[PDB]
């Protein structure tokens, strides 16, 4: 997974 | 040293929400000889990004509180706040940089943690002060600018750390650059793809960025 | 030192999500001559339940998870907390006997902080060791028992201060004293007279005890 | 207000 905002 | 043990603690403080240890166990595990498992590449992707996630938040509210005499209060509480928020950043932006970036031979790998620098600078030139911000501001840039271009020839938009880039490289322009006109190319052209052609992790990150562009 | 100063910083603390700042500008503001006007009685109550609370959740994980070579590790992490989680309690366990029980000349006032102390000699009560087990689920017990009491002579179970304590009294009983019989009892009778006879508040309080009964 | 778990 990611990161996100 | 004992690598797996500082793993085995980053799991347990994060089974524990108290996300400062987690980071410096990663943090830890990181100024080792990295190649961090993607395992302990997300735990450090995850700690860090509370950490600074935790400070950034605090920061807006705080500026905006400010932004009176009650407000060289405000003043002097946001430069506390900063100060801490800077110094996560440079901590991070450092095994970025000196470690991982350069012990990550891999395309998948190469583009996230170029996310990653630009994501941190960036949160280093929102809270900046004069030319150094210009600085941080092109620091930034580049770093988006670089992965954008090797997920580009490596791999993928039906693909959750390219998309996801899109997304942030995206908002790069409207909060930080003030180019709205690329933001939303960026994010109209991302996303365009991205239809074009496992499953949900994509599909996620397609929709937050559409969303956004029903913003701008 | 200026006390509407620091009044003026925990709120701004807590409106920025940082909770020790907040506690520690409260366990200022009290370490002041006090009488905490009831905004900044809640603010205390508020800041320090977040910290000490913070603390509990994590131990209680922590316990389980521990509770194997992995084991020690769990174990000096346990102590680790426990020393912090102690080390809040103490701290707000004074401020508590020794300004504000009594510097709150009033019934209201009165039965709250009995029913803090009591809170936290129960947070200490858990996380104890040996007698000095015995000797602070008593302290705790007498402090809960005596504002019952006060409540009882100076103010109606309509109320959200009383509610409450029957409520945290009657579980002193269940995850503590080990007398079911008397949980269930004081939260059957508590609730009881609730409904005999503004609004929410007691209604909220008022379910939770029978949710509570639910279970025992 | 008061404190509740």
């Amino acid at each position: 997974w990611l990161d996100l905002e | 040293m004992d690598k797996n043990e500082l793993v085995q603690k980053a799991k347990l403080a994060e089974q524990a929400e108290r996300y400062d240890d987690m980071a410096a166990c990663m943090k830890s595990v990181t100024e080792q000889g990295a190649e961090l498992s993607n395992e302990e590449r997300n735990l450090l992707s995850v700690a860090y990004k509370n950490v600074v996630g935790a400070r950034r938040s605090s920061w807006r509210v705080v500026s905006s509180i400010e932004q009176e005499k009650k407000q060289q209060m405000a003043r002097e509480y946001r430069e506390k706040i900063e100060t801490e928020l800077r110094d996560i950043c440079n901590d991070v932006l450092s095994l970025l940089e000196k470690f991982l970036i350069p012990n990550a031979s891999q395309a998948e790998s190469k583009v996230f943690y170029l996310k990653m620098k630009g994501d941190y600078y960036r949160y280093l030139a929102e809270v900046a002060a004069g030319d150094d911000k210009k600085g941080i501001v092109d620091q930034s840039q580049q770093a988006y600018q670089e992965a954008f271009e090797i997920s580009k020839k490596e791999m993928q938009p039906t693909h959750p750390i390219r998309l996801g880039l899109a997304l942030n490289f995206s908002v790069f322009y409207y909060e930080i650059l003030n180019s709205p006109e690329k933001a939303c190319s960026l994010a109209k052209t991302a996303f365009d793809e991205a239809i074009a052609e496992s499953y949900k992790d994509s599909t996620l990150i397609m929709q937050l960025l559409r969303d956004n562009l029903t913003l701008w």
